DNA sequence: TAATCCCCTTGGCGGTTAAAACGCGGGGGACAGCGCGTACGTGCGTTTAAGCGGTGCTAGAGCTGTCTACGACCAATTGAGCGGCCTC
DNA sequence: AGGCCGCTCAATTGGTCGTAGACAGCTCTAGCACCGCTTAAACGCACGTACGCGCTGTCCCCCGCGTTTTAACCGCCAAGGGGATTAC
């Protein structure tokens, strides 16, 4: 049940797709692992806040409202998830 | 048995059909609208609380809200909002 | 001969095709597995609302898109189109990361 | 025996609730006491703001030949207005995508 | 001993002070306002009378005036004119 | 004894007299019977039109560093709006002057 | 005299003599630490209000304050703040 | 017949005014009731941060052979603690100066 | 009574010295006027809020504390002038 | 021969000295007159506490030095030692302005 | 905090390509050595208004008495506004 | 979606009761205005010298264009976790 290498679950073509949404034409080989690391750091910060919320809420299920508040505290406020 | 969850659906529906009678809507667009109305509401409310604190005011009035509008809401939208709000408090005092 | 577009043509077609797109660009199941993976390190046996998983998905996608916007602004600033991770680090550190 | 129930939102002639916005401001712990013109002024501001949002959404939908608002229309509505952009620079939209935006260096010749 | 002469003075004064609280008024500009109000009122009223004749309707409702706005007022302003007219009849029926 | 009356202009929340426009329609020989939405609709149209032209005159007055409107400002406001010019192509304005307009051949060099 | 204005002069000075008995302090730096303690107090207070809103709690407790600390304060600052506040609240609980 | 009025800061064994912080939170509009250990915990956190900052300030003053706390010392201390740095990234110190920061590319061969 | 040009009073060597404090080793002649423009924009953004505070305060003399409020609103909080 | 330094040396010495020093680098009185003339652009005949003038000052130079640090980051990312205004415009867009 | 329930999450399974993945031709990209017009740092004297310091004064900042607006709050009552559904 | 049907809560009103700050008004004090001596500022021209970037080239690096494959997706099935709800 333990998971080990799901940062590679965010695939290389998914990175290419996102950069196409970002409007990036040419992408170096060094890009993908750096993107994986920085998204890992960003997710770690957000869910650290969310887990703090959840244990402060005495809950076990991660809710999207906690995601919303965590993104608010990082100045990345998201519309469209019950906020 | 269920518990009611309040949302701003019918009002945005009303003003949409007021300004565009022929225009439809999707529900997740309404989720983005609910997020918008709560977000801007809390921005204005926090700024109004700040202004009440700064000038030692225990009461937040329309002057506080208008001040918060000139602060947060930029430029042309602020002047329009001032205009219809002045109309709105005027007709409200007449009502 | 088989048809072959010049390098960048399919890239630009992907540019237009994914700017007109609105859908999520990540496979749902491995992203959910990754958020469970990372969150298990901070707290054990964590359960995820799937809507929260897609919320994290879309927020992360748009955060990355804003990051690559800053990146390719730096790249056209750097007279390049092959973006490299120092561009991303520049965007982060000027942003304050 | 009693005055007729005629709401303050109808007194404003505005669809946004005077009562609900007033109770959310009072419950929101910003001050224990609130001036009377504050929620009516706020509701007028909110309904007006949502009015230009709905205008831009309507023209965006009419441009893409659909009668119904999609959040892609919301993306095109928000990001194409400079004062709305200044209002929502840091705000993220679900399933909105981005503006159609290519730099001139990416085009051929 | 004199007799009252009616004009559109205070209403245009109210509207100007709504759109510009600090802007003053010259009297012959106000004469141009009164004459403009009378002119446009007579144009739209005559058009409504003609439309009432052509549809054989002895009653001129808001639909006739809306048609008259669509005819005389060109485009963009006419669209906005329909917008306040719809909102006004809605709020008048609600009041 | 009697309910306390509000003007129908106040019921609309509009500044133009609904009653005066209604009586000038009924006594202007256009129809013997007039639908209820017609004078409030027309009055809202007129108030919006005067609001626009008064806004234009006010901005023109602030351009000329004058606090008060003058019919020169009215001439500048009418003649520099395309749809208002379409409204008032054949209308003469007292003491208004004309637009500053010199043809290209009239200018030197 | 004048009205007494509350400041954090003496408590910062006591803590300074706890950590550095030998040194002095400038008044400009003193105002800076007054701004610091007021600013961080405001950050933690607003964050605790946010979390009390999210949990629908009418009362902000040291649980909420600890949550806000774990949010704002980074890493070892957060955990040693937890340790210090825990030791303090045990001493105050034991009077 | 009341006993000695003791102080809650000394009850916590601490220096920061518990009564002031509790009164400010009662008057700050954050919750109408405040938990009993909340201002004690808050003051403990504030004193811990203040104590470590003043320790760093005194050490920095000793580093430049001065015996008095200077805002330059505050800049050189807080901006050189990375967790205090990203705790206080957008905060300006009056007359604090800047960190000595030369880029290695700016230094000569 | 009125003043027409004091944005010139933020002089070019002052900009040079700041860029030395900002770490700039070589400053184009094109730098000074646009730096004046962007500081001009920033000071307008600050002082518009500060004036809004001031007639919200019913005062005619501008105080430093409202400047602190406006800076803290714009995410550029300044220590050393509060209270 | 009178003494003369190579380019950048006095620039670097100034860099070191004002990184060491903490004082204001702009004359206070033209700054004050600029504050008043932009005040009358919003409200005429305003009066300013001197503390407000210097508070606006240290805020102004702090904002400026932050922008110039970002400018140097862009310029070394532009592989350069001389900054051009497009660096500042880039950094201003990166900060979200 | 106890109960609890139910519904919403979690794990398992069967195919199906969609998506990933791997590999190969190829044009483009990045960018350095050197060159070359260049663009600005640095010297340092001169000007002047900033800086310092020195006076007079009242505008309004700030503090004090009144007082009435002003608005929160409770029982009741209603009407709008949300849960539910189905359907075109 | 939306529009229609059933519920319910919330929103208001009348009054009441406490109180907040607006207003007047004094006062006194620092900002403003005025005045005077000094020299830092500053700035402007000359000149030394280093800057930015482009040509050509150069080396190599993903992009595009496929094939293969596999597990993601979708549809289906069984479990119970826990979240939320009511009462104490």
């Amino acid at each position: 049940k333990v998971l080990r290498d799901n940062i590679q679950g965010i695939t290389k073509p998914a990175i290419r797709r996102l950069a196409r949404r970002g409007g990036v034409k040419r992408i170096s080989g060094l890009i993908y692992e750096e993107t994986r690391g920085v998204l890992k750091v960003f997710l770690e910060n957000v869910i650290r806040d969310a887990v703090t919320y959840t244990e402060h809420a005495k809950r076990k299920t991660v809710t999207a409202m906690d995601v919303v508040y965590a993104l608010k505290r990082q100045g990345r406020t998201l519309y469209g998830f019950g906020g | 048995k269920r518990s009611r969850k309040e949302s701003y659906s019918v009002y945005v529906y009303k003003v949409l059909k007021q300004v565009h009678p022929d225009t439809g809507i999707s529900s997740k667009a309404m989720g983005i609208m609910n997020s918008f109305v709560n977000d801007i509401f809390e921005r204005i409310a926090g700024e109004a609380s700040r202004l009440a604190h700064y000038n030692k005011r225990s009461t937040i009035t329309s002057r506080e809200i208008q001040t918060a509008v000139r602060l947060l809401l930029p430029g042309e939208l602020a002047k329009h909002a001032v205009s219809e709000g002045t109309k709105a408090v005027t007709k409200y005092t007449s009502a | 001969k088989p048809h072959r577009y010049r390098p960048g043509t399919v890239a630009l077609r992907e540019i237009r095709r994914y700017q007109k797109s609105t859908e999520l660009l990540i496979r749902k199941l491995p992203f959910q597995r990754l958020v469970r993976e990372i969150a298990q390190d901070f707290k054990t046996d964590l359960r995820f609302q799937s809507s929260a998983v897609m919320a994290l998905q879309e927020a992360s996608e748009a955060y990355l898109v804003g990051l690559f916007e800053d990146t390719n602004l730096a790249a056209i600033h750097a007279k390049r189109v092959t973006i490299m991770p120092k561009d991303i680090q520049l965007a982060r550190r000027i942003r304050g990361e | 025996a009693r005055a007729k129930a005629k709401t303050r939102s109808s007194r404003a002639g505005l669809q946004f609730p005077v009562g609900r916005v007033h109770r959310l401001l009072r419950k929101g712990n910003y001050s224990e006491r609130v001036g009377a013109g504050a929620p009516v002024y706020l509701a007028a501001v909110l309904e007006y703001l949502t009015a230009e949002i709905l205008e831009l959404a309507g023209n965006a939908a009419r441009d893409n030949k659909k009668t119904r608002i999609i959040p892609r229309h919301l993306q095109l509505a928000i990001r194409n207005d400079e004062e709305l952009n200044k209002l929502l620079g840091r705000v993220t939209i679900a399933q909105g995508g981005v503006l159609p935006n290519i730099q001139a260096v990416l085009l051929p010749k």
